[PDB]
């Protein structure tokens, strides 16, 4: 059994959870008894790459998935973080030869009226299952490689 | 079981949105749109594109008292798909035997399409209370007048047909609920949201 | 193999004459005026006295393009009488069993009436993707659009409800092609020959 | 015979290929008998630097060729995984020695209209050609200096 | 065979647009705006720059039912570049032995150039029926109609000369198809996209 880890960030939480709960069934009806999921929270965003790190390294997971919401800040500029967590994972994945992949999701603009987080628990729902589906492909991938 | 329970959420709520759209992100958006705007009942018409993607994804919102069932189901590989996608309701626009069948063995709530006398009869001799009236336009409230008397424990839901200046004109002739579509569906998320108000509102009236 | 080469010279010519006489002369007289104005596709009622001998007669249009079949057929023995007299179509007000298996061994083109989406199942299970809309008037455009959606392979050639100003409205539908009679059919033969013209250029423009 | 190794995004599929097939025909008409193309699927743009670099550390490809279709994103940002994917690669070709090249192309503006399908595929049957041409030749300098 | 699904699909599509540019983008934005607008013919003038780049980047289309050929080649050298970069016709301004026989050898449809007489009686003894008016403009649609008596086997494709308010002055002439450009292809791809309705509209109506 092949495991993979996901990272969770807790901001935002329901929609977070939107997407972890729909990779995690996406998952069974994929490579049901082929896989399983460890999930393991941090605070937020900015963390994911080095927890993402330290799972990589451990040599108990086959990939690693980390997810978050990035919002547009209000008051603050968000851009700065959204760009070092991706880049964050990307320099990971490639020194550690683990396919991380991610769902950080900046929205291009986010309201906080009810419509809006609707939209994403939604949407989240469906980048979750998605997910699920490049992780099998890509662990295939590389065994054929 | 289900059929009671239909039954009353039908009487409840009277509006169902019908909803096709070119993508799971749309039919996303607009399912929110629908459902922001008061619309609790919606059907997804299983016929499109990832079908079952935009069921489960609008799974998120069955907790907050959206129920999402599959439209236009004209087989029973469909029907399969749509039960374990979800898919509280399973509507047609024809009855057929092994839906219904498949329907009953899953618990799941099933509303054959009927356009004629002799097709109520039979739908009743299986067991369908509830019916959808697939022809709208062609077949107008005058035909839910008319068969209220030889068929007092039928009820229908018209698809098509209704639009908002006929709400009520439906309600009138003894409609249980009303397939709106292409009106209350169609054009931009915010543009959906407002009139899927007003076709609740308009509804409340009677 | 004919529903193929029907197919597509339904969809070549758009409109088939139904045509009805009080004799052979009178049936012939029209049968060219419409041909000499430009409708390839005739349909003669098989209903009417001496059917079978205005069929051989015309066939000597058939090497100029002309398309002659057997229309209102309602029942095998009629079926094989068209077949022996040439009739490159069968078409029927009615699905039937037992004409769809005669036509299939004789190898002719079958084409029966459907009304409801029950009957257009049916017929679709039987192997029937051109269906005709017997009812016309009853039936209008809406039928056809409707049934676009649960129904996307199914063409329509609507018979009845179809005259001047309809063309194009019954063609925005999704019509295949239409059944016009008692409007270019009735008449003086000059008469007849140029309102041929005239619903084929009104046609031309959709 | 000098191996090509081709990885591509699945996202936006027909686009893609109309990329690859045009690259590897204009490979026999530039390089037949001289270059192979082996051609490897990865889920999107965001994996193809680990592909990439697992590729080129094999010892088997001359070079490399990442393809993909980013779009503007309708609902999310992506130039957050557009620059990621841009630099991933130019990590992976200075840190591995191997010329890695690319056409992951970002769009200015995609509309999603049958215009601009019709557009994008032709375009990418040119970047794909292109492609080729830059292969054999930046291969060859490689010889030469 | 490749002029008798040539001559099929010029009376099919009526026109034709001749497509330069001054760049590969260029060309192929234009192209696809009128492809998209519904004109399916498409010449690449193939003395521009990058003639061929164009041709095979615009192969892409062809499974949608674009018909990519070679405009203006006057040589054999030019003939190898543009079979060997597809070019399903290969047309020229001015008879070509040279041309004609090496199209022949590659199974390729070629359509030479004529303006007078003479011309039209040599290229019809070298197997050519269908023939391209070059000097459009200079020899109006008066030439067509005229050399239909002499010559009513011989088809024409004029190119310049045609506008949108001459289209149908050429068909009532006798003309297959035209070859416009200039007017349809000149412009923003979407003033492109919108003119090649116009004459597509124009057309359809003779």
């Amino acid at each position: 059994t092949v495991r993979i880890a996901v990272v969770r960030a807790r901001w935002h939480a329901e929609i977070v959870d939107a997407c972890v709960s729909a990779f995690e069934a996406a998952m069974r009806d994929i490579g049901g008894d082929r896989f399983a999921v460890d999930v393991f929270d941090v605070p937020g965003a900015y963390e994911i790459p080095l927890h993402a790190r330290t799972l990589a390294e451990t040599g108990r997971y086959g990939a690693v998935l980390g997810t978050a919401f990035v919002v547009n800040g209000g008051i603050y500029r968000h851009e700065f973080v959204a760009s070092a967590v991706i880049n964050g994972m990307m320099n990971v994945q490639l020194n550690t030869g683990v396919p991380v992949l991610s769902a950080v999701l900046t929205p291009h603009n986010y309201d906080k009226s009810k419509a809006h987080t609707l939209l994403f628990l939604a949407l989240f729902a469906v980048k979750g299952m998605e997910a699920a589906r490049a992780c099998v492909e890509i662990l295939a991938a590389r065994e054929k490689i | 079981e289900a059929a009671r329970k239909m039954e009353e959420l039908f009487k409840k709520h009277k509006i169902v949105a019908v909803l096709r759209a070119n993508s799971v992100e749309e039919a996303i958006e607009k399912a929110v749109a629908v459902f922001a705007g008061g619309v609790h009942l919606i059907e997804i018409t299983f016929t499109v594109p990832d079908a079952d993607t935009v069921i489960k994804a609008l799974s998120v919102l069955k907790e907050k008292g959206a129920i999402i069932g599959a439209g236009t189901v004209t087989s029973v590989e469909q029907c399969r798909k749509a039960v374990e996608s979800g898919a509280e309701f399973i509507v047609s626009p024809h009855l057929d035997e092994e839906i219904s069948q498949f329907c009953k063995e899953k618990g799941v709530f099933y509303m054959p399409g009927v356009m004629t006398p002799t097709e109520l009869v039979k739908a009743m001799k299986l067991g369908h209370d509830i019916l959808k009236l697939f022809p709208g336009e062609v077949v107008g409230p005058e035909f839910v007048k008319a068969m209220k008397g030889p068929f007092p424990n039928v009820k229908f839901v018209p698809t098509g047909g209704v639009d908002l200046d006929n709400v009520c004109e439906w309600f009138d002739a003894g409609v249980l609920a009303v397939g709106v579509g292409d009106a209350l569906v169609e054009g931009d998320p915010d543009e959906v949201r407002e009139k899927a108000k007003e076709f609740v509102e308009k509804i409340r009236g009677c």
